[PDB]
Parts: structure tokens; sequence; C-alpha cells
């Protein structure tokens, strides 16, 4: 999916792969 | 008792759409229709309250 | 000669909608590259165009 990415340089500006989901709570 | 008063005369509901590519707004869309791609949510508080 | 002049082509019918076009299991759903997906589950897609319709 690199034609859906920014492109700083010529490389795709991807996010991480493990920051996908949320995890939070109230105090957890 | 105090004489405040409201009045609701109208009301409309507005949703802002991203203008995403028809091509790539149906791959995410196929994508999401699976059983294993469920959007899963949580209340903040997660609480039962009494 | 009862039967046509030329073979139909072009659109199977009921019950050849019914022998083909079982229900596909997918497994391991959606892992590829892009464009190495079942696009065909979508209605809106023309595999001539490799693009998804439109209202005009």
């Amino acid at each position: 999916f690199a034609s859906l990415a920014p492109r700083h340089g010529s490389r795709p500006f991807m996010g991480n792969w493990q920051d996908i989901g949320t995890s939070n709570m109230s105090g957890g | 008792v105090d004489g405040a008063s409201i009045k609701f005369d109208s009301i409309c509901l507005y949703a802002t759409f991203f203008p995403m590519a028809h091509n790539t707004a149906s791959t995410l869309e196929a994508m999401l229709r699976n059983d294993t791609n469920d959007q899963s949510f949580n209340d903040y508080l997660s609480a039962a309250n009494m | 000669q009862t039967s046509s002049s030329e073979p139909r082509s072009g659109g199977i019918g009921t019950l050849q909608f019914i022998e083909e076009f079982v229900p596909s299991v997918y497994f391991n759903p959606f892992s590829g590259p892009p464009g190495h997906y079942p696009d065909q589950f979508i209605p809106n897609f023309d595999a001539v165009k490799d693009s998804a319709d439109g209202y005009d």
C-alpha cells in the first residue's frame, strides 16, 4: 500500500505496524 | 420555577465524508466487511455504576 | 434443425449459477499485497476496468 502513503523523498512514509488498535481504559 | 424555558425549533444531522478514491474506498470497504476485521470498541469508563 | 444458428455466450442461467459460484471459503483473508485480493466479491467492481463503478 505504498501508493496511499506520502513520499518523504522516494520512500513511502508509513506508520508503525503495531500502532493499529487502541487500548486505553479508565486506569488500565 | 425560575421561568427558564427552552424551545427546540429545528434539528439537522450532519456528516463529514472523507473523499476517498473509489477503488481505494472499495478495497477498504471489502476489507472491513470480514468477520475478522470487525471494528471493536470499548467504553473509556468501562464500569457498571451503582 | 431446432437449435439456434449460433451458440449462446455471455451469461449463465439460474441452474448454472447454482453449479458454479459455490460459496467461497476465503482462508486468511486479505493477507496479500493490494491487487491480489478478491475484488470480484465487491458488487461495484469491473474486472476489465480494475476500478469500482460510480453513479455516472
